[PDB]
């Protein structure tokens, strides 16, 4: 359980960009989506949904 | 999915199956008209000219 926690909950996601891939007719903005990223400190490591 | 009327909702109907590419990122054009190309490059000491 806690093994399986510190995983899930300090992972590294992937979420593409808005443009990029084929987009629609005269769209605009392209920009990079950052969806979950690791925790860097025992504060945040302190923090677990266990 | 097989909803409960029984019907069917297979990927037609959520999914519009195409065919299309890996990467919409590159799109080349020779003489202003759409082409393809490879960037063939030369292998260090290989003769270019050969």
């Amino acid at each position: 359980d806690v093994i399986t926690a510190i995983k899930a909950q300090n992972a590294q996601v992937a979420a593409g960009q808005l443009g990029g891939t084929p987009p629609v007719k005269g769209q605009q903005l392209n920009a990079s989506i950052i969806a979950q990223t690791r925790l860097t400190s025992t504060e945040e490591f302190g923090k677990i949904l266990l | 999915k097989v909803n409960q009327d029984g019907s069917r909702v297979l990927l037609r109907d959520v999914a519009k199956i195409e065919l299309g590419g890996e990467n919409y990122d590159i799109i080349a054009e020779f003489n202003g008209q759409p082409a393809s190309g490879l960037g063939i490059k030369l292998a260090t000491g290989a003769n270019a000219l050969d």
